[PDB]
């Protein structure tokens, strides 16, 4: 009866050629955990915490220089009310996987200075699982908040498996079981990241080209969750990303797997078109939820240039 | 039984290049980070170059940065160190080393080494190779007598000295060579024999200088 | 930098502690009894001991310091130890800490060797002095030609400390021209050491015997 949609395109420059970006909202502001690992005679590996200011990315800290890691780690960032918890884990090759996992933890309560200490998850739960980096937040389960590190099986029991920490990332002793009955043999999962919205657990992952899949989980008992596929398939459109605005899903799509244009659907009703022809596509377009009625759609059309679409959506019946 | 056999070292031309090779065995080569450590004359240990288990990460000391390449063949269980544009500062004993980890952390390279090679001397010099001159050290009396060999004016290191073709073992002392002002090394090997066994037993030192291909056996006899 | 003491001394039976600082990461401890002679890992990964190393050797790490502990130190442990670790994303080793385990003082038996005829016909002359099975390593060899104190014409060298009895042996070499050798008659080697009450002089007269 009353629907409002407002979109704003903007451009942010970046002096660092990040291999991968990792956006996060802290105190209503945009940040990025930038991995800089460009191969060269004088190029070193860095992991920068950056902050979007005006039309630029401001480099604040380099977390890698405070660690002992030689190469690219798995980054798991957990954001609370005013806290930031970043873990840089050693990417151990499947064949040469040792029984314990060494991570370098970082804690901050201002978004400026970080305490750092190396941690070791002894006899860790995800030895037989593949990990992928993501930004996340607390999940409340038995009147208790947990950070989650989830892995996936490569290709009979527990394809998805999570490690949890109720002490702000100090110890990863807790084991959260995930029951996905539509698991398949002969297929592989990739880039599995949990999507947490209003204390509901969901997962965004690739299946394989690779196709995005989205599952919705419900808490069964103890630390077990039962998940089922959430169909977002659209004919002549390729599923890209899922987020929630106004207690409803907002879903992004590509025209084909080349991503000349991107479509954003609101509650599977209204849609907006993202055409990357103002300056070259929308590959890797990712949602960044700011609040219940505000969110961002970010992609990098060219090297160092960030197209940030700011989306406002509401129903005022 | 982990074994790290080093090769490809010795006398090198200043400005030229070297190719050290460490053939490993007795462990799963593909799992661990390997590296080279060197020790200059009278100096301590300096880490030269390191390489991840899968060869996807390398590291180099500033003194070799720009003129070095550490590579590995997990299929042949080998680690190679190339050192281009050699300097007199690279004259040292080089050691192949095995780390107790994959090399995913910098402390794996020099804080987790669990196997050391015997070492290979590398001399970066423009001097010519010279065979030694072996002189006897004749056995002055008590219950025990000392006799020996003086291995003088050779270059470069090393020299191997045995007694009676490996038969004589206890009481032998091969002293570390000294570098003379001439730029040539001089060494001595002594052995303590019974004061009675003089004149009855024959004592011969077997000196072998592999760089000049000189093998000299010298019969030390008293008077 | 990685920092460890230059030296540490101990009496046999005591507990020894060598500390290395500068890194918050994994410490390694390497024993080398002789330069050029390959190190032996005593402890690696802070506190891991290879099976073939004696149980007296232990490792520890507190804060940004690693400590090597030898409980009931033996005479054989006298060696230079190097710590290994990363130093701000740089692979590194400390300067070495030379440990000395004070076993009983043993005085050297001294031998003197005249130059061979073979060397003399060649043109040079080398008189050798041998100091055998002594402790501690520290000794002074003084050469005298016709009672005249020689200087700048000799070089000495010590063997690796014996694995079994923990003694040393030193070889000093006096080099003279064949002409200078034949000018003088009495060649002496004077040995000053802790074990001895007074310098032992071993000598010979050229052409004798
Ligand atoms: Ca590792
Ligand atoms: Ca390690």
């Amino acid at each position: 009866r009353h629907v409002f949609i407002r979109t704003e395109l903007s451009f942010i420059k970046n002096n660092v050629p990040c291999i991968r970006d990792m956006f996060f909202i802290y105190k209503r502001e945009l940040y990025n955990i930038c991995l800089d690992d460009l191969k060269g005679e004088e190029d070193e590996t860095h992991i920068y915490v950056q902050k979007k200011v005006k039309d630029s990315w401001i480099t604040l800290n380099d977390l890698f220089k405070e660690t002992d890691l030689t190469g690219r780690p798995h980054i798991f960032a957990y954001v609370d009310v005013e806290e930031i918890i970043i873990l840089l884990c050693e990417d151990e090759e499947f064949s040469n996987r040792k029984k314990d996992m060494t991570c370098h933890r970082f804690y901050s309560n201002d978004g400026k200075e970080y305490n750092n200490a190396e941690i070791t998850i002894s006899d860790y739960i995800l030895k037989d699982k593949l990990l992928s980096s993501y930004v996340s937040l607390p999940l409340k389960i038995e009147n208790r908040e947990y950070f989650l590190i989830c892995g996936v099986s490569p290709y009979k029991k527990d394809d998805i498996l999570c490690m949890a920490s109720h002490d702000k990332g100090e110890t990863w002793g807790t084991k959260i079981v995930i029951k996905y009955d539509n698991y398949k043999l002969g297929v592989q999962y990739f880039f599995l990241r949990p999507y947490i919205s209003k204390n509901d657990l969901s997962f965004h992952f690739y299946v394989g080209v690779k196709n995005v899949n989205f599952i919705e989980c419900t808490h069964e008992k103890d630390l077990e969750f039962v998940c089922s596929n959430r169909d977002f398939l659209k004919d002549n459109k390729v599923l890209q990303d899922v987020s929630t605005l106004n207690d409803e899903y907002i879903v992004s799509y590509g025209n084909d797997n080349n991503f000349a244009e991107c479509y954003i659907f609101f509650n599977n009703e209204n849609s907006i078109l993202i055409k990357p022809e103002k300056y070259a596509g929308c590959y890797g377009g990712t949602f960044v939820k700011i609040d219940e009625n505000r969110a961002l759609f970010i992609y990098s059309s060219s090297q160092g240039i960030y197209n940030i679409h700011t989306i406002y959506y509401a129903n005022y019946e | 039984a982990v074994t790290l056999d080093e090769s490809g070292g010795g006398l090198q031309t200043p400005g030229g290049a070297l190719s050290l090779v460490c053939k490993a065995s007795g462990f799963d080569f593909s799992s661990y980070a390997m590296g080279w450590v060197r020790q200059a004359p009278g100096k301590g240990l300096e880490y030269v170059a390191g390489i991840r288990n899968d060869g996807s990460f390398t590291l180099y000391t500033p003194a070799v940065k720009g003129r070095a390449t550490i590579s590995r063949d997990n299929g042949q269980s080998t680690v190679r160190l190339q050192l281009n544009n050699l300097r007199a500062e690279d004259t040292a004993t080089y050691f192949c080393t095995k780390s107790a980890d994959d090399g995913g952390h910098y402390s794996d390279f020099s804080g987790e080494i669990d196997a050391w090679g015997h070492g290979t001397e590398v001399i970066v010099s423009s001097a010519s190779t010279k065979g030694p001159s072996v002189f006897p050290l004749a056995p002055t009396s008590g219950g025990t007598a000392a006799l020996g060999c003086l291995v003088k004016d050779y270059f470069p290191e090393p020299v191997t000295v045995s007694w009676n073709s490996g038969a004589l073992t206890s009481g032998v002392h091969t002293f570390p060579a000294v570098l003379q002002s001439s730029g040539l090394y001089s060494l001595s090997s002594v052995v303590t024999v019974p004061s009675s066994s003089l004149g009855t037993q024959t004592y011969i030192c077997n000196v072998n200088h592999k760089p000049s291909n000189t093998k000299v056996d010298k019969k030390v006899e008293p008077k | 930098a990685l920092t460890q003491p230059s030296s540490v001394s101990a009496n046999p039976g005591e507990t020894v502690k060598i500390t290395c600082s500068g890194s918050t990461y994994n410490y390694g401890w390497y024993q080398q009894k002789s330069p050029g002679s390959a190190p032996v890992t005593v402890i690696y990964y802070n506190d891991k001991r290879p099976s073939d190393i004696p149980s007296r050797f232990s490792g520890s790490k507190s804060g940004s310091t690693g400590t090597l502990t030898i409980t009931g130190v033996q005479a054989e442990d006298e060696a230079v130890y190097y710590c290994g670790n990363s130093d701000s994303r740089n692979v590194a080793f400390g300067a070495g800490t030379t440990l000395t385990v004070l076993r009983t003082v043993a005085a050297p038996s001294v031998f003197i060797f005249p130059p061979s005829d073979e060397q003399l016909k060649s043109g040079t002359a080398s008189v050798v002095c041998l100091l055998n099975n002594f402790y501690p390593r520290e000794a002074k060899v003084q050469w005298k030609v016709d009672n005249a104190l020689q200087s700048g014409n000799s070089q000495e060298s010590v063997t690796e400390q014996d694995s079994k009895d923990s003694t040393y042996s030193l070889s000093s070499t006096l080099t003279l021209s064949k002409a200078d050798y034949e000018k003088h008659k009495v060649y002496a080697c004077e040995v000053t050491h802790q074990g001895l009450s007074s310098p032992v002089t071993k000598s010979f007269n050229r052409g004798e015997c």
